[PDB]
């Protein structure tokens, strides 16, 4: 499953 | 050792070409793609039959979710990132690569990492648990994420607990493809070109990627003068990989090419017949 | 800006009037743009599909692209790459192993 990507 | 792995690829960039959408994100285990979520479909979607048969619409609906926040966030990530390397317009590039590992010894290694316009930008590591900042652009990043605590704190979650987790899930889900042994087809080719003969012996169609192709003259190994191919993806699925040796014309018939892999019974020996 | 590297490779041992698959594997460029054809006798071939896009640890993109085909033995088949990073696109000629 994927996970969101953080802003940087 | 390496049992079974499951890694995503995310590709952001800021302007579409063709063949290159805003966003695209792909699922792996053991390296056979199997999801896809892509910005112009809106939609994560299987790539195998074993994922659509085992899933449930709500794994399919959680995940286009995850994936439309996703591409929010590498617009902001983009635009952020124009700046702080002081950049024009055009067409840049951000990239992340995250997934764990099964070892043999039961342990997980796990890892997130960023790149940006073809460098490191920040990683996230399982062992050492701190984000690694690569230039001072970067650091801007890493010092907002470990104030907060929790970008490190949902990394370590992931990579250490829910991606394992589905790992072994998903082992389940396509065991009998993703454990399938095809055995290569071998051909030794030849040409001689300008009183040299090149002998080419190819590995066609053999799963999985892990293959030995050594060429031998007489009772000797011939390792030192043999050029080898990638180890190179065909469009089902399979791999391709040759190995390469020069010759003199009139030596032909002692170098022949030994040929191990996991779907063969027995290592075979092959040679050139012109 | 890296200059992209090429493999050509069919599927299979070419032989006469066996249907074959034929691929470009283009590793080792950026940025990922990049414009792949795969001629026979300098003619575009029907039914050219481009893989999906990777990378590698380097951040260096990579991509399939193939096409089915027949091999015979007097034609020319050739994957022909333009980048960004090259003056001029270079052509790589698959060799039948008839």
């Amino acid at each position: 499953k994927t996970m969101m990507a953080h802003d940087l | 050792m390496v049992l079974h792995s499951l890694h995503y690829l995310d590709v952001a960039v800021s302007e579409p070409s063709p063949g290159i959408p805003q966003f695209v994100a792909m699922g792996f285990v053991d390296g056979i793609p199997f999801t896809r979520y892509d910005s112009e479909r809106g939609r994560m979607e299987p790539l195998t039959e074993w994922i659509k048969d085992s899933a449930d619409p709500e794994y399919w609906d959680s995940q286009t979710q995850i994936g439309v926040g996703s591409q929010h966030v590498y617009a902001r990530s983009l635009e952020t990132l124009r700046e702080r390397y002081n950049q024009s317009g055009g067409l840049h590039t951000v990239l992340r690569v995250y997934g764990c590992e099964l070892l043999s010894d039961g342990s997980v290694r796990g890892s997130e990492r960023f790149g940006y316009d073809g460098r490191d930008f920040i990683s996230f590591d399982l062992e050492s648990g701190r984000f690694m900042a690569a230039d001072s652009a970067a650091e801007i990043t890493r010092r907002r994420w470990e104030h907060e605590g929790i970008v490190a704190e949902r990394q370590t979650n992931y990579l250490k607990h829910e991606c394992p987790e589905w790992l072994q899930k998903y082992v389940g889900y396509g065991q009998k493809e993703l454990e399938r042994k095809e055995p290569p087809d071998v051909h030794v080719s030849g040409k001689e070109e300008h009183g040299t003969l090149i002998l080419s012996c190819h590995a066609y169609g053999f799963y999985p990627k892990t293959i030995a192709v050594n060429w031998m003259k007489g009772d000797e190994i011939w390792d030192q003068e043999t050029e080898w191919g990638g180890v190179v993806p065909n469009s089902d699925g399979t791999f391709h990989t040759w190995a390469r040796i020069e010759a003199l014309p009139e030596e032909r018939e002692q170098y022949r090419c030994r040929v191990e892999h996991p779907g063969m019974p027995e290592p075979g020996i092959f040679a050139w017949e012109p | 800006g890296e200059a992209p590297k090429v493999e050509v490779y069919a599927r299979s041992r070419a032989e006469e009037g066996k249907e074959n698959i034929l691929h470009c594997f283009i590793t080792g460029f950026h940025p990922p743009k990049i414009d792949v054809e795969l001629l026979k006798n300098g003619e575009p071939m029907p039914g050219v599909t481009y893989g999906d896009l990777s990378f590698n640890d380097k951040w260096q993109f990579q991509r399939l692209v193939y096409v089915p085909f027949i091999p015979t033995r007097e034609d020319i088949f050739t994957c022909r790459v333009a980048h960004s990073t090259m003056p001029e696109p270079r052509s790589y000629r698959w060799e039948p192993d008839f």
